[PDB]
């Protein structure tokens, strides 16, 4: 008919308008890869956040202990927007609540002084990589 | 396109199904009070809707409170917080389980029996023979059954919460050995009259209007055959359960958000 | 006494109602396999029972998971434990809500439509005219509808749990802003394949046998009038909901006690 | 007459069930009003109890942060039975266990030695008072 | 039937008008925006409140780690009532109990002496901004 | 042909839903066995992980009690990829955060020095094998 | 109809035989009863287990505060497998984690010296039995 098509068009407009009002509400990105080697990581998993000052800048997608020396080797995915981190940076593992559930804190120890310190790029390796605390040798630190 | 015209055809006849439902409830509840003719009619419908629903409400409330008491005990005993079991059982019934599960069982037992009753009164021409005696069947048949459903689901909800709390204490205190002074006193200073008791009654009144209006309309609008009545009885259980669970999310975001 | 004789009279005719139900299921499932005649009959009944129940299962699962995500967020945020919301939502669905609420909606939608269908086939003498063609109606009518109900409620339960977990993450991650790496990884090392995934399937198979057997028998044993069919359709919803909730307590004490 | 008896049993059961919930599951009197101004109130709320020695003697009504100095000015609802509070009293905000609710611990300055020291009656203010704790100044006062 | 459509349009409009009023009242006042920068904000998410001694006056809109120095830049929304805050006023991050959420303590550093310092308005920065504590340095330095 | 298409969509939806639960919501390999006898294993359980540096290298079976001394006997399922563990190693039971699970922290004695120190493979025993904690002897070692 | 009754009797018996087997397997081995007395048992309820180094071997049947001296008298149930525990074996009450249940630590501190000490067979008492602990007087003696 005539008004039957105008009713079928006024509904499909409203049906896709709510699909654009909700999917655009409540918020892909290019990344690059870093590597780091710790002694103890315990509690860190894949998709754990990487934070600078409390703001999440990356993820963790690996860990994978490596053979022949038995140390863990974390692989990071920092976003492409934060492409100015120097190589003098550190990595530490923080606790974030209870039940484990650790994350990585990347402190941008930026110097850019003499000698010429290089910006971290795709494939490089952070060297400091402090460790995760254990809580059982801290009370052995306290009691002996 | 031949698909857009068929979709707008179903979108028009959905609008005038909502309009027929608004005219049925307006012409049933409005005009010439008649408190003496309708008072014996209310008491008979309060038996069919309310008294005959007490078996599915009392037995289901004891089992649901016993599952809540057993499943909440295993969670709380990890953190040595098992004296807070009575606060957990009572609050999870006064919100979200007392109103909702008693409305889903009201829609299956009393909502199905109301659609089947009215559609049988049109298949045997009882509603047309009342119009021939110059009696309005919307005021005489529909409206005593509306008020019987709005009265009896708030009364069946408070029985559901009462025997559900008793079944939770039957697991916590009697079987697992929680101290009964700690069990009941932790419940009494956690349950507020405004945030918990009044909000339980607001939910069960909104659910009682919705379930009864859907159930009365689907019998009044049914196709008066033996297969068309059974199709409308199934349509009540689907439309009432999607409306109870949908309204339960909106009232949870309002009251406790 | 004239009361003890009337109570023993109802206790005898309850015993031979359980005996008629055991003879109906035994003579439907036993003898002469017939895999080629019954394979088109299974696919049509798997449409009426399974495909036509997907609307009440998908829409109810999203709302129930969203209420669980909103109500569990306000509890966990007191103790700064809100990254454990995904463990709370997934475990409270794989036990006690996935099996139970999907069985109560299966009993109201597909259990009512199975009692109404079979009782209509006796009111129009279709089951007696099949015996006159020397076709057993217990093997040809009852048994394709039994296996369609035992197959489709375990399949509808796993859809209910899947869209319920998605609705819980839709509140926790998208609306409240929990870190999505913490949300999903806390869920994955809390859900075990034996204690959680297999125990969800055992519950939904025990519930699928019980709901379908009750629903097929109440149509086969109904009084073949238009009022006797509607009385048997209401009897299915009451007997299935009291048996699902009763068996849910016994299986909870076994599996997680 | 059989249907009207069963409706009376249905209405009696709903009244016994509403009495069980309102009495065993959930458990107006003339009061008077006091005043106090604390440095930090953190966590206190309206309808929170006041207690002398542990026993509840009144509530908290409408905290309402004071202008011109921006200090919180707590005002109370003490009840008419306890009309003997000396105005050399104290107040503290305490936490009821470790993770419980937060309440006001009204200490009674049980002296009244000389001066005919006055009685807190409607509109009067308290002077002593104490401020809640924050857990960051606890570790600040511990290790600096 | 010329009446079943106009009743059903009014009925469907009165339901979604009720649903839009309800959903708006679950998810105003003129405010004015402040910006501040911290060294570590850990736990402060969006919509976390700002407090004057325990009374919530402000919010947090977005966190937004700043480029070219890699420090977070939180955006406040102070309400228009409390317009005498000096700019010697401090900020800190506190825990709200023992296990609570996180909040911003707007410590009002009242001076107003013979100095002539202004108040604030939309777009001005606070320079005090201590940081959030970590729980990992303090066990590492007190216990070594 | 309309009914048989919709049954195929119903079976496809139940398979995509079972893949979503088994992969995103819940996530046989040849292994070998190591032996250890602790003094106290408090909280440890079958199917609990073993970890080197935080990364899971094996599980726990066989936690039964050893007769004639009544000391707990634990034997492990270390995986065939890590066939280089020196038998001068250590073992410890730790608690995974503060209220988390119990796990075995296999410390690798990365020397392989003189005397060609052997490789742990099937049936071998570890002899360092420290302890678990009880929380009573912590404060007994603190204040006596 | 001579068959609907005998089928229904067998069917109702096969349901309650299934319900009795299920309820029994949710709520054996010969054991031997042992008794001990403590000064404080706080938290030890019935059915709380007794452990050898972490492995549960015993139960608790009833507590039964003894008249005429007012001390509790707990009744143990050790399994018949572990029949070499002497009479010098100690008992203690421990917490099972940090926030756990409560349990009895059956410390098998056997000397078995040059003189022939006996075995805890049925009905004999343990005299070591330290007590449970309370963190009220312990804080009251360390802080005074
Ligand atoms: C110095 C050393 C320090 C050591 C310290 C170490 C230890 C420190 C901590 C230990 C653990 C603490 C234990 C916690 C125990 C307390 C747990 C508890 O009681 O939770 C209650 C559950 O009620 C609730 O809302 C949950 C109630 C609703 C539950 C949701 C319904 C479930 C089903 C969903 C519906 C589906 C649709 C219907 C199905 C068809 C919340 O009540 P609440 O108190 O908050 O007051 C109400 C108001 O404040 C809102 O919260
Ligand atoms: C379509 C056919 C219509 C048929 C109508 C059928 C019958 C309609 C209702 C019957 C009784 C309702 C029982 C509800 C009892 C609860 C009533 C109640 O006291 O709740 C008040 C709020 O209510 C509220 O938000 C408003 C909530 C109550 C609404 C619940 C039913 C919704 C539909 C009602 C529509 C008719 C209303 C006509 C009003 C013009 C709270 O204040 P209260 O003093 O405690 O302390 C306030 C303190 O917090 C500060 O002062
Ligand atoms: C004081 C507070 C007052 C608040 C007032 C708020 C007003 C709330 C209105 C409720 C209307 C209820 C009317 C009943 C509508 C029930 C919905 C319904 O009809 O069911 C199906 C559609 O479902 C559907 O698309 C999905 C239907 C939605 C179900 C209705 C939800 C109620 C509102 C919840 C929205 C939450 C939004 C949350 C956003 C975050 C029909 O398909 P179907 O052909 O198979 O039929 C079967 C047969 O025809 C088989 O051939
Ligand atoms: C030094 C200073 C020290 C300071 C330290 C201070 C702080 C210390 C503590 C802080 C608080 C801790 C926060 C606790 C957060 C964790 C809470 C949580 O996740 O609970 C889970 C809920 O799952 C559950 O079973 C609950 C699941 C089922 C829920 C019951 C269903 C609800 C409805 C009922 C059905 C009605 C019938 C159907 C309706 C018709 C249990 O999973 P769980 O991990 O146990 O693993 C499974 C297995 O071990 C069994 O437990
Ligand atoms: C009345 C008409 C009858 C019609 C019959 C209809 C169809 C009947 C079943 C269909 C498929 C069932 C799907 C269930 C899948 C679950 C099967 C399953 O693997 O579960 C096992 C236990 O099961 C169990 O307790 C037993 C639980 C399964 C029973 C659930 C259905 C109950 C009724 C079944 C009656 C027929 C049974 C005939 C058997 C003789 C666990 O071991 P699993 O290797 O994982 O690791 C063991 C590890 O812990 C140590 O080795
Ligand atoms: C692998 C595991 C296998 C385990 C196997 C276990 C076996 C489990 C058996 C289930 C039988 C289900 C058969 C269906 C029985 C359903 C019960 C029933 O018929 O309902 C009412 C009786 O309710 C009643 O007294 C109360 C009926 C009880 C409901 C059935 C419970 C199922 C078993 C739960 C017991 C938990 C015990 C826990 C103990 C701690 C009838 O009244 P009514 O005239 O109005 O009719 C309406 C109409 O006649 C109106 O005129
Ligand atoms: C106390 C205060 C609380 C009160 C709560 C009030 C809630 C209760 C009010 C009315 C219910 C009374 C019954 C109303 C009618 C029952 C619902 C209905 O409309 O029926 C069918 C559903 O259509 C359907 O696809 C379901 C269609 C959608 C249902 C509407 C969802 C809820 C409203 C969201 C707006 C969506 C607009 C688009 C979103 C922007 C339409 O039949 P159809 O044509 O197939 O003919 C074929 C054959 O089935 C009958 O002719
Ligand atoms: C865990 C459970 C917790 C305790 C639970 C206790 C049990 C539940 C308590 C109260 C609910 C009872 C509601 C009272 C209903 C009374 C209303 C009534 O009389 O209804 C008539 C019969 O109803 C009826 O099905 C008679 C109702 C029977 C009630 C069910 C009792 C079952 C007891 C044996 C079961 C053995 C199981 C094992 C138990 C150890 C229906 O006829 P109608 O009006 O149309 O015309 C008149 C003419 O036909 C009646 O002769
Ligand atoms: C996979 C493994 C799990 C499988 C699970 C199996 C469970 C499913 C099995 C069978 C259900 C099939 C349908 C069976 C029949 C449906 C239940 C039934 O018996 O029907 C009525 C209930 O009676 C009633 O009072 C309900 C009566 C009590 C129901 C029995 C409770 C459950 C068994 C506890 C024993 C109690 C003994 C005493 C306790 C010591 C009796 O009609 P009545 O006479 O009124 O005539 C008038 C008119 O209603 C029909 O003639
Ligand atoms: C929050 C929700 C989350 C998302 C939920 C999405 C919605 C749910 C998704 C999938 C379930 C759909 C199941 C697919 C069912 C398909 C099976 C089917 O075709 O059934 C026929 C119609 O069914 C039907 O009611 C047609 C089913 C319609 C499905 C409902 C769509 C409603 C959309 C507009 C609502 C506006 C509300 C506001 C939305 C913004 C029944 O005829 P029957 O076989 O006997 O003979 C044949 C001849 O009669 C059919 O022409
Ligand atoms: C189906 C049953 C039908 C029931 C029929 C309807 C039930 C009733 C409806 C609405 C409630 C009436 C509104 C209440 C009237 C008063 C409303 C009001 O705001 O006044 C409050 C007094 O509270 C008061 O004493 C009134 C409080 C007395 C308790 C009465 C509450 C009604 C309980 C609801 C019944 C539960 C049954 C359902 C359970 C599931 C003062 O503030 P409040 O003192 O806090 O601070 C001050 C303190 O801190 C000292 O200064
Ligand atoms: C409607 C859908 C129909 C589904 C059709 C039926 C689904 C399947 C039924 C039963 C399961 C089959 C029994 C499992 C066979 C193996 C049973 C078994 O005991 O072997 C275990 C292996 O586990 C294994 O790899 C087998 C584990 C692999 C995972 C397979 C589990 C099946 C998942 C269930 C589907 C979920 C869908 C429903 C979701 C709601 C060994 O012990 P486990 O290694 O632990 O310790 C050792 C470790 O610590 C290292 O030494």
């Amino acid at each position: 008919k005539k008004n039957e098509i105008w009713v079928g068009i006024f509904l499909l407009a409203a049906l896709l308008a709510a699909l654009f009002v909700c999917l655009k509400a409540a918020n892909t990105e290019p990344t690059y890869t870093l590597y780091a080697t710790f002694d103890n990581i315990g509690g860190l998993k894949a998709r754990s956040p990487v934070s600078i000052g409390g703001v999440v800048v990356g993820r963790v997608a690996d860990i994978t202990l490596d053979p022949k020396t038995y140390l863990p080797r974390v692989t990071l995915e920092i976003e492409q927007r934060y492409n100015h981190i120097p190589d003098t940076s550190s990595l530490s593992i923080r606790t974030s609540g209870l039940l484990g559930e650790q994350y990585l804190a990347l402190n941008v120890g930026f110097e850019d002084p003499e000698l010429g310190t290089a910006i971290l790029k795709d494939g490089d390796t952070i060297q400091d990589t402090k460790s995760a605390m254990v809580l059982e040798d801290l009370i052995g630190q306290f009691l002996y | 396109l031949n698909a857009l015209a068929s979709l707008g055809h179903k979108g028009i006849k959905t609008l005038r199904t909502f309009g027929r439902a608004g005219l049925m409830l307006f012409n049933a509840l409005v005009g010439k009070p008649e408190f003496r003719k309708h008072a014996p009619l209310l008491v008979r419908q309060l038996y069919n809707v309310g008294v005959l629903s007490m078996l599915i409400i009392v037995v289901s409330g004891v089992f649901i409170g016993m599952v809540l008491g057993l499943q909440g005990y295993l969670v709380l005993t990890t953190y040595s917080a098992e004296t807070s079991l009575g606060m957990l059982v009572a609050l999870s019934l006064l919100r979200e389980l007392g109103p909702v599960v008693a409305a889903l069982l009201f829609a299956g037992r009393a909502g199905s029996a109301l659609t089947a009753e009215i559609g049988l009164m049109r298949a045997t021409e009882q509603l047309s023979s009342m119009e021939m005696m110059a009696v309005d069947p919307l005021r005489r048949v529909i409206s005593p059954r509306f008020w019987a459903g709005v009265i009896s689901l708030p009364l069946l909800t408070v029985i559901f919460v009462a025997v559900g709390i008793w079944g939770g204490s039957l697991v916590g205190v009697s079987w697992k050995g929680i101290d009964s002074g700690f069990f009941w006193s932790a419940m009494q200073n956690a349950v507020d009259w405004r945030m918990d008791l009044v909000n339980c009654l607001i939910k069960s009144v909104v659910f009682a209007i919705t379930v009864t209006w859907i159930s009365l309309f689907n019998g009044y609008d049914a196709i008066p055959t033996s297969a068309g009545i059974s199709r409308a009885t199934t349509r009540t259980v689907v439309h009432s359960s999607l409306a109870v669970l949908g309204l339960d999310f909106v009232l949870t975001a309002l009251m406790f958000g």
